[PDB]
């Protein structure tokens, strides 16, 4: 998931 | 010293393309697919902005992928209004400096009522000579402008958070006006630009959601992010679980 790798 | 707004200028996301192949025909699926892309590109940016506005971090981890999720589409809506009226004028849609949109391209990409109320939103920048100073800090306004009816994690924040950004606005307002009517009236006219980008944003889910759906039957591609939060988070909104904060009634 590209997304939650974005916040982390 | 304006702090605050040394701030929002210093983190303002730069010029992003959309990787469009302006060769080939205006299509819908061509146009689509890259508007698609050209978010998925721009969710980055919102992302990275958004860590770096004062304040934000203090929001539950919970509540920041939130807020970005539930506002981004009224977030780059605005700021593509305000690319247009700084460039081609609010005459065409700059959604980016290789995705232009003319009447023809409006039409093509099945959204032309949508792109008319855009154009709108574009044009009042314009008529309302809104500065870049004020544009900054309504667009830091919108982030926190759409919440879940049930509240976030830590709602008390939020609150505290959005009622700073809304001062700050009203200190823009008056930190370059005297007279209190016209920073009444001032403070009118920028609210009510606020609450007018959410009905498009409406309109804007409801499209994108209703096109992911039968996407794989007109061709239209949906990248990774775009797909998973239109899924998920977008049907919150249209189901009436997630609501935009009003100004006005
Ligand atoms: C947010 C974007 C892309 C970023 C921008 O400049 C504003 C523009 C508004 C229309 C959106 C588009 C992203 C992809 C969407 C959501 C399409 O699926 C249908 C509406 C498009």
């Amino acid at each position: 998931s590209r997304w939650q790798a974005l916040f982390d | 010293q304006p702090i605050f707004l040394n701030v929002l200028e210093a983190i303002e996301p730069g010029v992003v393309c959309a990787g469009h192949d302006n060769n080939q025909p205006d299509s819908f699926a061509a146009l689509l697919s890259s508007l698609n892309e050209l978010g998925e590109r721009q969710l980055v940016h919102v992302v990275k902005w958004a860590k770096a506005l004062p304040g934000f971090r203090n929001l539950h981890v919970d509540d920041q992928m939130a807020v970005i999720q539930y506002s981004w589409m009224g977030l780059m809506v605005f700021a593509m209004g305000w690319r247009s009226f700084t460039n081609v004028n609010s005459r065409m849609l700059y959604f980016a400096p290789d995705l232009v949109f003319n009447e023809y391209r409006m039409h093509k990409s099945r959204m032309y009522s949508q792109c008319v109320r855009m154009r709108h939103l574009s044009q009042e920048f314009g008529w309302l000579q809104i500065t870049p100073q004020e544009f900054l800090c309504m667009k830091a306004l919108l982030l926190f402008s759409i919440i879940p009816v049930d509240g976030l994690k830590n709602q008390k924040f939020f609150d505290e958070l959005r009622m700073n950004y809304i001062k700050e606005l009203d200190r823009i307002i008056a930190c370059k006006r005297k007279n209190p009517t016209s920073c009444s009236r001032r403070f009118y006219q920028l609210t009510k630009l606020l609450d007018s980008v959410q009905p498009i944003a409406r309109e804007l889910h409801q499209f994108t959601f209703d096109l992911l759906i039968k996407s794989h039957m007109v061709s239209v591609d949906f990248p990774e992010m775009m797909a998973e939060i239109i899924s998920v988070q977008v049907p919150k909104i249209l189901s009436g679980k997630v609501k935009p904060i009003y100004f006005h009634t």
